[PDB]
C-alpha cells in the first residue's frame, strides 16, 4: 500500500501526471464541456529502476479505482492465439468496473521496430492493440499506462496520435532528488546522529533510486556482524553502482575546488556551456544560441581530461566518455554509423558534454590516390563534416575536445561550424603551481611546515602532471612513514 | 583493411494438428461424468 | 458514425473517388450497350496521418452498403496456409450480400515484394489473390478497395487491368485544406473571438491532418492547466501559439525535410548566383510546353566546390524555401549502409522519392565518400566500393526530363570527383564559389543583423573592415563571439 | 488452381490430387488443367516446411501413371 | 545484386535462355566496372561471398550457339576495367573502336542535336563547332 | 518407386517399407528393385535436417539388420 | 597487431573488464618497440595506422579503473 | 536443474515451480537449490526470440510476496 | 573450377571415379600460367600456394598406382 | 573394413574367368584388388610406427649417437633428467642443402626410441588458413598425448624471421597466426607424456 509521499525527484512530472490520469478519471464531464475527449494513453521510459512500475501503483492505491495489468514479456511468450484474446480479456473486464487504470510495461517487448534483421513474429499482437485502442471513447473511465526502457526502440504507430499522445521522462534524479530517497529509505532503521544525509547524498551523484534500498541494506547488514554507524562509507565500497559499464560514468568527484590554475579556461569555459544551458532569454534575441565546439591544444600532461569531469559535474549533466579510437571499424559502412546514434543519444539527454581525441583525417584524405584504408579514416570525416553542426534550438548541446597535436588541424574543421574555439592550455606558472598541489593534498593529513613554494622554486619547466608525481612521492613515503610506526 | 558481410534467411513452419487415435476415443465413450446430488441411476431385475 | 462532410481537404480526392463506388452501384447501366465491364480495384496510398481509413468508413456508411474490412497484420497465418483459406472465405462472404465492399488496409504488409523474402508463403499468398480477384464474374456487385503508405514496396503485378488500377494519391492539404480540418475539429468546442483560422493554415506547413486534432486537443490543455480548481473556458490564440512550439509536427522520423527557415537574403553578398538559382526548378515549372516547343532537354545539373562554409548549407536549404517543394534532406555517408547488397538500392528509392514527390528538391554533400574517382581502393572483399559510383551515373540518365527532377552539389575537394560525375547532360555547369570581396562582406554581417536589434550608432562597416580574405561563416564567428559578449552584467 | 490447394489440413492436399486425376479417367476424355503450377512445385533449394516435398512427390507418381492411354 | 541470396545471376539466367527462345531479341550490357571488377583479378574474393557472378557470364558462352537470332553489345567507359575472359576468342572476334568526332564530324553533331528547334540557317555552326578540340559531344 | 514414398507421411512409409521385405523372404529368389534413392537419400550435411535422417535411418537398420541366407 | 583495419582496438579493452573481475589480476605488456617507436617519425600508410593503435592504449592507461588492484 | 525442468511446457514448469514453493512454505526452514541460472537467462545483445523470458517473469514474481515469516 | 563453393571439388571427384569405377583415365590441365593467380605465388624463402583446390588435387593424384593408368 | 571389401572384391574376379570342384585363388586376383582397392583414410596424418633401421642412409653416425643420447635414454627411464634437475629437448632444428633426404631421417628416429610418428608438411603452416594454422595444429597434439610415445616431424621453419610483423589485410592465417602461437604452442607440453 504505497502513496503520494514514497517518491520524488520527478515531482515536477508528477504534477502532471496527476492531471493526465486523476483528472479525466475523478471530473469526466470537464471534458465534455469543452467539447473534446479525454486522453487514452500517457507512457513513461527512462533508465529501470527509478520506479517505473512503483509510480503506477502509487497512482492506483491514491485514487480507489480498478487496476488492471498485462505484462509484457509474459503474454507476448504464447504462441501467437492467447495473446490477441488476453488483450480482448483485458479491455472488456475494465469497461465493465469503470473507473479503472490498465498499467502495462516493458512495451518494447511486444513491440519493437521493424529493421533488416526480419524473422521474428512482430504482428498480430499489436495490430490488435491498434483496433483495441482507436474505440472505446464513448466517455469511459479508463486510461492505458505503457513503461518501457529505450524510448526509441518502440514503433511508430503507436506515439502518433490518440494512442499514445502524453510522454514523460522519468530518469536519473539529481543531489536533491537522492537526498529526497534517502530519507524515505532510512525512516525504520534507527541510526545515530553521526550519519550526513546531503554529503551522503552529494557522495552517490550517479545512484539510481533502486540502489537507495540495497545501499542501507547493505550498510544495516554490517552492523548486525559486529554484534558476534559510520558503515555506509563502507556500502560504497563493495557494492557496485547500477549502470555499470555505459558511458555514464560518474566514479571521480573532482570539482572545480580540487583543480586549480588556468583562469583563461576557466572562465572561458564558463562563457560557452554554462550561460546558454541557464540563461537562455538572452541568447534567443542576440543571434544563434549555443557556443558548441571548443578545442584544447598543448603540451602532454597540461591538464586536458582534469577539467573534462570538473565541468561535467559542475551543472551535473551526463559526459560521454568516447575514447580517441573508438571508430572500431569492423567492415565499411558500419563506421560512419556508429558515429551517428551517440549523438543522437547526445540530444535525446540534452544537454550533455562529448569527448573526443583525435579524430580530424581530411587533410591525409586527399582526392585520388593508391594508398588509402577500405573506407576508414577517410570517409568518416566525411561523416564528421555533415553530423557535428546537426544543432537544434531545443537542445543546446556542447562538445569538448583535447588533443596534442595543434599542427595537423584540419583545414575544414577549423570552422565556425565545426569545433572553432581553439584554446591553448599553457604551462602552470609559480602562481598556479601552487594551486593545483595545495587542492590534490587536501585529502593528505600533512603538516603545515612544508611549503609547496620551494617545490615551485624547485620545478621551473616542470608540467602538473609531473607536480602530481611529487605529492605521489610524498604520499608514497608517508606510507611508509607509517607503515614504520604501528609495528614498534 | 577490408570487410565480409552476409545476410541470412530463414523458414518458420508448417503444421498439420492431426490426432485423436480410435483408440483413445472407444475409451473415452465408456466412463461416467458424475451426477449433481440425488440423481442415481438404477438397477432393475426380472425374468425369473 | 462520419459522413461526406466529415473530412475536408482531399474535396478533388473525394469526386474522384465517389466515381469508382456510386456508377457500379447506384445506376449501373452506363456499362451497359458500351461494351465495357466496371472496375474493382481502386488504390489509395500516402503518408500516415492522410485519413485513409477515415475515407473508407466514410464511403460505406454513406452508401448504405454491406462493408467488410480485412486487416493486414491480423490474417497473416503460419499454421497450414489458412491465410489463403480466410482470404477467399472473405470474398464469398461479400459475394453473397449485394451491393458490397471490401478494405484491405496496409496491403504492403500482406505478400510485398519478393526483393528480400522471395521464397516464404507471401509468394502464394499474392497468387491467391491474383486468381480470386480474375474470378470476380459477378458484374456490379463487389468493389475493393486499398490503403497503403509505400506503394513501391509492393508487388508490380497488383497495378494490372483486372485487380488493382486507377490508383489515387492522397497528397497534403497545402492550398488551404488545413482550414477546412479545423473547421470540423473546432466546431464543437467553445471559441473565443480572438481565434482565427485563416492565421494558423499559413503557419504549420507539412500537418497532414493528424497532429491538427493533436494541436487543438493540446490548446485545450493548456487552457485547463490555469484552472487551480461555474465554468466557462474558451479558447484564445496564444493556445494554439503554445501548441506550436510545445508539440513537435509529423517530424519524428527525421529531424528536418522540409526547410530550416531561411530565405533569398540570408546568404551574405553573392547577387551573382541568386540570378543564376532563377534558372533552377523556380524557371521551368509554370513554363515546361517552352522546352517541348524548342525540342531541347532544360539543363540537368548544376555543380559547385570551392572554399568551406562559403553558403553551402544556407543556399542549399533555400531552394526549399523560395518554391515550397517536396525537400528531402540526405548525408552524405549516410547513404552509404553497412550492407553490400544495399550499395546500390539505397539511391534508387531516394530518386524513386524524387520522381514520386514532384517537384521535389535533392541535394548532395561530402561526394568525395560517394564518388570515388579511382573506383575502390584495394579490393579483396565481399563487397567493393565501386557500384554506388556506377550507378548513379547510370539511374540520373533513365530519368524523365518532364518530371522536375535535377541536382546541386556542395564539395570542397575538387580532385576526388570523377571527371564522370562533372560530365554534362548530368552535371553541367561547373561553377567554383568564390570569395567574397570587400562589396559582398557588408552583407555577410547584415545577414544575422536583420534580426538582432543592432544599435544604430555601431558602425556597420567597421567591423566589415577587418575582413582581409576571410570567408563568408568566420563573420558569424564574430557575431558568435558577441553573443557571449554584449550580456556580461545580467546573471 | 495453384494456391487454393496445400491450404489444408492434417494432410489431405494428397486425397484431392488422387481423386483428381481418379474422377476424370473414369469418364474419358478428360482435361486436367492444373493453373499456377508454380506456387505448387519450386525447387528443393527453396523448400519450406515438410507439406511442400509431400505433394511434390505426390505429383510425380501420379503423373506416370497415366501411362494406360 | 540487389537480393543477397539467389537473385544475382537468376536475374541473368532468363536473359541468356530466353535470348534464343524469344529471337529476336537484343540485349545491351553495360556498367562493366560495377560487376565483374576486383573478382576477375589476381586478388579476386575471399570467401565465397559474391564471387558467383564470374562464372554465369563464361559458362552461357560456350553453351551457346548461333542457332536463333542473338545479339549482344558490350559498351563501357574503361575497357581494361572488366575480366579478360570476356574478351576470350570465339566471342568477341569482331572488336569495333567508335573513335572522337574530328572537326568534319562535330559541325553535323550540332546539326543532329537541334533537330526539333526553330533553327535559323543564317548562321554558321562551324563556328562554334571550330573552337572545339578537346570538346566532346558532352560540351 | 522414389516419390510414392515421400508422398506419405513418415508413419506409413516406413509400414510399407517393412512390408516389402518380408514378402521377398519367403519367396526366395527375390529382387527388390527400389527406384530414385536420391529423393530418398540427399545429401544430408548441407541441409541438416529432422526427416533428412529418418527414412534413411529405418533402411539402414532394416537392410544391415536383416540376416536369414 | 591491426590485420585487417582496426582489428587491436577491440581486442586491446576485451581483457580489462576480466582483469577486474576476477581480482587481483595483473597484465603485463612487452616488447613495446612495435607500438611505442611511432609518434611524429612513420609518415606513411602504415603511420597513419599507427597513429590509430597507439592512442588506444594511451587513453586506456589513465581510462582504467584504478581502484580493483590492476 | 535448469534445464531439466525448464525443457518441458510452459504450463509444466510452471506447475512445479509453483508447487515447490508453497510446499516450502509449510516446512520452514527450507531451502531452494536452483542450478544452470545461465541456460535460463541469458544475454539479450542477440538471443533473439521470447521463450526465455516467460518463465524468469513468474521467478521475480513468486519471489516477493514471503515477507513475513 | 570457377563455379560455387562445394561444386569447385567435385569436378575432379569425377575424373578419380573414373580412375577407379571407368578406368582408364587422362587428366590434361591447359594454360599454367592463368591458374597461377588463382593458385597464388610464393614470394621469398618461405612461401606456398594456399589454394582451395590444389590440397584435393596434389594428395589423390599420387595415391593412385598405375593399375588405375592416371 | 577394408580388408574385408579386398577379400571379396578378389574372391568375385576370380568367380568371373572361371565358367565363362573347379575352383583355385591365386595372387594375382589379390594383385587385381590392389590396383582396385578404395583408399577411405586419407585426409588424416599417419599414426602407425616404422621399422627401418639407422644402416638405410649412409654416413652420418656422430649425429644418430648424439640423438640417441638425448630423447631415447628418457623414454625408458626419466630419472636422469630428475637425478641432476633438467628438461627434456623441445625441438631441434636441420639446416643446410634443402631436400637432401631429410623425410627418412626423420623417419628413422622413430625406432630407436620404441615410439609412433607424425609426418606434418613443411609448407603447411602457410596453406592452412585462419583458424587451420591454430586449431589444426593443436588437435594432433591432444591426439599426440593419446597416442603417446610419439614424435612429431616439422620443416621450412625459416618463417619465423619472415612472418612475425603481420600487419597486412590481404592474407590471413598465413601471416601473423603463426608466429603468435609457436611461441606459445612449444613450450604448451604437459612434460608427462613427452611429446
Ligand atoms: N522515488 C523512488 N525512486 C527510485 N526508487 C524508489 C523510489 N521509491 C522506492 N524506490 C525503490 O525502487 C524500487 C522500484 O523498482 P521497480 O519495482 O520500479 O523496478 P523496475 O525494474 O523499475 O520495474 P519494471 O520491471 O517495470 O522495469 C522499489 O523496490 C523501491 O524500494
Ligand atoms: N591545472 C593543471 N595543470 C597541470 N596539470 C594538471 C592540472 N590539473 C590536473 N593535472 C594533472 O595532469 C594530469 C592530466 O592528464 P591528462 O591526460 O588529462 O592531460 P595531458 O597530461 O595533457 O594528457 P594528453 O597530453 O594525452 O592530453 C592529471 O593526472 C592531473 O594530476
Ligand atoms: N478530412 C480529413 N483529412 C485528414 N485527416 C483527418 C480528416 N478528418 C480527421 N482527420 C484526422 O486524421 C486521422 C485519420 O487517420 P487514420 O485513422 O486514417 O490513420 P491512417 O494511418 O490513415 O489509417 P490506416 O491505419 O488505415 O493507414 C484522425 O485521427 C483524424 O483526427
Ligand atoms: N551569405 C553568407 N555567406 C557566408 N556565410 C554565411 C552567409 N550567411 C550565413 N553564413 C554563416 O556561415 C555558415 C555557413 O557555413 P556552412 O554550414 O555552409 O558550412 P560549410 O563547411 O560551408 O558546409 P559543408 O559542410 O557542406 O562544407 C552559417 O553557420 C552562417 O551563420
Amino acid at each position: 500500500e504505497v502513496g503520494y509521499d514514497d517518491i520524488g525527484g520527478c515531482r515536477k512530472q508528477m504534477a502532471q501526471i496527476r492531471e493526465m490520469v486523476e483528472l479525466p478519471l475523478r471530473h469526466p464531464q470537464l471534458f465534455k464541456a469543452i467539447g473534446i475527449k479525454p486522453p487514452r494513453g500517457v507512457l513513461m521510459y527512462g533508465p529501470p529502476g527509478t520506479g517505473k512500475t512503483l509510480m503506477a501503483r502509487a497512482v492506483a492505491n491514491e485514487t480507489g479505482a480498478f487496476f488492471f495489468l498485462i505484462n509484457g514479456p509474459e503474454v507476448m511468450s504464447k504462441m501467437a492465439g492467447e495473446s490477441e484474446s488476453n488483450l480482448r480479456k483485458a479491455f472488456e473486464e475494465a469497461e465493465k468496473n469503470a473507473p479503472a487504470i490498465i498499467f502495462i510495461d516493458e512495451i518494447d517487448s511486444i513491440a519493437p521496430k521493424r529493421d533488416k534483421t526480419n524473422g521474428e513474429v512482430e504482428r498480430r499482437v499489436v495490430s490488435q492493440l491498434l483496433t483495441l485502442m482507436d474505440g472505446m471513447k464513448a466517455r469511459s473511465n479508463v486510461v492505458v499506462i505503457a513503461a518501457t526502457n529505450r524510448p526509441n526502440s518502440i514503433d511508430p504507430a503507436l506515439r502518433r496520435f490518440g494512442r499514445f499522445d502524453r510522454e514523460v521522462d522519468i530518469g536519473i534524479p539529481d543531489a536533491t532528488g537522492r537526498l529526497e530517497v534517502l530519507r524515505i529509505h532510512t525512516k525504520n532503521m534507527k541510526l545515530a546522529d553521526d550519519v550526513d544525509l546531503e554529503a551522503l547524498a552529494a557522495e552517490t551523484h550517479g545512484y539510481v533510486g533502486a540502489d537507495i534500498a540495497s545501499l542501507c541494506s547493505e550498510a544495516a547488514m554490517q552492523q548486525i556482524r559486529e554484534k558476534m554507524m559510520d558503515n555506509f562509507r563502507f556500502a560504497l565500497g563493495n557494492s557496485n553502482p547500477s549502470a555499470l559499464r555505459e558511458t555514464v560514468v560518474e566514479s571521480v568527484n573532482v570539482t572545480w575546488d580540487d583543480v586549480g590554475g588556468l583562469d583563461e579556461i576557466k572562465e572561458e569555459l564558463k562563457e560557452t556551456v554554462e550561460y546558454p544551458v541557464l540563461h537562455p532569454d538572452q541568447y534567443t534575441k542576440f543571434g544563434l544560441s549555443p557556443s558548441k565546439g571548443v578545442l584544447f591544444y598543448g603540451p602532454p600532461g597540461t591538464g586536458k581530461t582534469l577539467l573534462a569531469k570538473a565541468v561535467a559535474t559542475e551543472v551535473s549533466a551526463n559526459f560521454i566518455s568516447v575514447k580517441g579510437p573508438e571508430l572500431l571499424s569492423m567492415w565499411y559502412g558500419e563506421s560512419e554509423s556508429n558515429i551517428r546514434d551517440i549523438f543522437d543519444k547526445a540530444r535525446a539527454a540534452a544537454p550533455t558534454v562529448v569527448f573526443l581525441d583525435q579524430l580530424d583525417s581530411i587533410a591525409k584524405a586527399r582526392g585520388g590516390s593508391l594508398g588509402d584504408a577500405g573506407g576508414a579514416s577517410d570517409r568518416v570525416v566525411n561523416q564528421l563534416l555533415t553530423e557535428m553542426d546537426g544543432m537544434n534550438a531545443k537542445k543546446n548541446v556542447f562538445v569538448i575536445g583535447a588533443t596534442n597535436r595543434p599542427d595537423q588541424i584540419d583545414p575544414a574543421i577549423l570552422r565556425p561550424g565545426r569545433l572553432d574555439q581553439l584554446i591553448y592550455v599553457p604551462l602552470p606558472d609559480e602562481n598556479a603551481r601552487l594551486s593545483i598541489l595545495n587542492a590534490q593534498l587536501r585529502k593528505t593529513p600533512l603538516e603545515p611546515g612544508l611549503e609547496l613554494t620551494a617545490i615551485a622554486k624547485a620545478t621551473q619547466g616542470f608540467s602538473g602532471a609531473d607536480l602530481l608525481y611529487i605529492v605521489q612521492r610524498a604520499a608514497k613515503y608517508a606510507i611508509k612513514d607509517s607503515i614504520e610506526a604501528h609495528r614498534q | 583493411q577490408i570487410f565480409v558481410k552476409t545476410l541470412t534467411g530463414k523458414t518458420i513452419t508448417l503444421e498439420v494438428e492431426s490426432s485423436d487415435t480410435i483408440d483413445n476415443v472407444k475409451s473415452k465413450i465408456q466412463d461416467k461424468e458424475g451426477i449433481p446430488p440425488d440423481q442415481q441411476r438404477l438397477i432393475f431385475a426380472g425374468k425369473q | 458514425e462520419v459522413g461526406y462532410d466529415d473530412i475536408g481537404g482531399c474535396r478533388k480526392q473525394m469526386a474522384q473517388i465517389r466515381e469508382m463506388v456510386e456508377l457500379p452501384l447506384r445506376h449501373p447501366q452506363l456499362f451497359k450497350a458500351i461494351g465495357i465491364k466496371p472496375p474493382r480495384g481502386v488504390l489509395m496510398y500516402g503518408p500516415p496521418g492522410t485519413g485513409k481509413t477515415l475515407m473508407a468508413r466514410a464511403v460505406a456508411n454513406e452508401t448504405g452498403a454491406f462493408f467488410f474490412l480485412i486487416n493486414g497484420p491480423e490474417v497473416m497465418s503460419k499454421m497450414a496456409g489458412e491465410s489463403e483459406s480466410n482470404l477467399r472465405k472473405a470474398f464469398e462472404e461479400a459475394e453473397k450480400n449485394a451491393p458490397a465492399i471490401i478494405f484491405i488496409d496496409e496491403i504492403d504488409s500482406i505478400a510485398p515484394k519478393r526483393d528480400k523474402t522471395n521464397g516464404e508463403v507471401e509468394r502464394r499468398v499474392v497468387s491467391q489473390l491474383l486468381t480470386l480477384m480474375d474470378g470476380m464474374k459477378a458484374r456490379s456487385n463487389v468493389v475493393v478497395i486499398a490503403a497503403t503508405n509505400r506503394p513501391n514496396s509492393i508487388d508490380p503485378a497488383l497495378r494490372r487491368f483486372g485487380r488493382f488500377d486507377r490508383e489515387v494519391d492522397i497528397g497534403i492539404p497545402d492550398a488551404t485544406g488545413r482550414l477546412e480540418v479545423l473547421r470540423i475539429h473546432t466546431k464543437n468546442m467553445k471559441l473565443a473571438d480572438d481565434v482565427d483560422l485563416e492565421a494558423l493554415a499559413a503557419e504549420t506547413h507539412g500537418y497532414v491532418g493528424a497532429d491538427i486534432a493533436s494541436l487543438c486537443s493540446e490548446a485545450a490543455m493548456q487552457q485547463i492547466r490555469e484552472k487551480m480548481d461555474l465554468d466557462s473556458l474558451g479558447v484564445t490564440m496564444d493556445n494554439f501559439r503554445f501548441a506550436l512550439g510545445n508539440s513537435n509536427p509529423s517530424a519524428l522520423r527525421e529531424t528536418v525535410v522540409e526547410s530550416v527557415n531561411v530565405t533569398w537574403d540570408d546568404v551574405g553578398g553573392l547577387d551573382e548566383i541568386k540570378e543564376e538559382l532563377k534558372e533552377t526548378v523556380e524557371y521551368p515549372v509554370l513554363h515546361p510546353d517552352q522546352y517541348t516547343k524548342f525540342g531541347l532537354s532544360p539543363s540537368k545539373g548544376v555543380l559547385f566546390y570551392g572554399p568551406p562554409g562559403t553558403g553551402k548549407t544556407l543556399l542549399a536549404k533555400a531552394v526549399a524555401t523560395e518554391v515550397s517543394a517536396n525537400f528531402i534532406s540526405v548525408k552524405g555517408p549516410e547513404l552509404l549502409s553497412m550492407w553490400y547488397g544495399e550499395s546500390e538500392s539505397n539511391i534508387r528509392d531516394i530518386f524513386d522519392k524524387a520522381r514520386a514527390a514532384a517537384p521535389t528538391v535533392v541535394f548532395l554533400d561530402q561526394l568525395d565518400s560517394i564518388a570515388k574517382a579511382r573506383g575502390g581502393s584495394l579490393g579483396d572483399a565481399g563487397g567493393a566500393s565501386d557500384r554506388v559510383v556506377n550507378q548513379l551515373l547510370t539511374e540520373m540518365d533513365g530519368m524523365n526530363a518532364k518530371k522536375n527532377v535535377f541536382v546541386i552539389g556542395a564539395t570542397n575537394r575538387p580532385d576526388q570527383i570523377d571527371p564522370a560525375i562533372l560530365r554534362p547532360g548530368r552535371l553541367d555547369q561547373l561553377i567554383y564559389v568564390p570569395l567574397p570581396d570587400e562589396n559582398a562582406r557588408l552583407s555577410i554581417l547584415n545577414a544575422q543583423l536583420r534580426k538582432t536589434p543592432l544599435e544604430p550608432g555601431l558602425e556597420l562597416t567597421a567591423i566589415a573592415k577587418a575582413t582581409q580574405g576571410f570567408s563568408g561563416a568566420d563573420l558569424l564567428y564574430i557575431v558568435q563571439r558577441a553573443a557571449k559578449y554584449a550580456i556580461k552584467d545580467s546573471i
